[PDB]
Formats: C-alpha cells, sequence, structure tokens
C-alpha cells in the first residue's frame, strides 16, 4: 500500500522491514542486478544542491 | 569593459583573477560561471572592466 510504487529507479518490490530503518529498511528484489538489497529513506532532508 | 577569462579551474575563486588582473588595471567586477543545477564552476570567468586601455 506505499505511495511509492514497486517500480522506483531500476528497483522494484519494495517491501519494508521494521519501523524506523515505519520504513527506511527495505528489503528490494533488484532489476539491474537480480539480488536482494536493503534500502534507506532518508525521509526528511530535501536539498542536495550540489551533485560534487 | 570587460574580459572574459577561460582556461579556469574551479578551485579558483575570483581572488586569482583579482590578483592578476587589477594589477593590470580598475576591475570593476569579476563573476566565475557556474552551473545553475551542480553548482559546480564551469572552467571560466569574466572580468567586467570600466576602461579601454587597462583591457587592452
Amino acid at each position: 500500500g506505499k505511495v511509492i510504487p514497486s517500480i522506483v529507479q531500476d528497483y522494484f518490490n519494495l517491501v519494508p522491514l521494521n519501523f524506523n530503518n515505519k520504513t527506511t529498511l527495505f528489503k528490494v528484489f533488484s532489476n539491474y542486478d537480480g539480488k536482494a538489497y536493503v534500502l534507506k529513506r532518508l525521509p526528511n532532508i530535501d536539498k542536495s544542491m550540489n551533485p560534487n | 569593459a570587460s574580459l572574459y577569462v577561460g582556461d579556469l579551474e574551479p578551485s579558483v575563486s575570483e581572488a586569482h583573477l583579482y590578483d592578476i588582473f587589477s594589477p593590470i588595471g580598475s576591475v570593476s567586477s569579476i563573476r566565475v560561471c557556474r552551473d545553475a543545477i551542480t553548482k559546480t564552476s564551469l572552467g571560466y570567468a569574466y572580468v567586467n572592466f570600466n576602461d579601454h586601455e587597462a583591457g587592452r
């Protein structure tokens, strides 16, 4: 039921883990690799002005 | 009345160009160009003058 869908940024089937890294700990099967990965959101910052 | 200054490093600030070009003449202003998104310099700059003699 996540507002983020499965297919986001070369990854899909985003299922979570326990609350507070109630998310930022995502079990994800990979698109490019095909491998179980963990994801963390950092769902609070919004400014990364330098890609440098 | 102005100058383009190319072949520069993104770590070269305006003070280096000031230490070069204020001995030439009256520097009106300096601006080093960056990208609007990366906030990373583009390797060149501009030094506005006011007189033609210092520009030449």
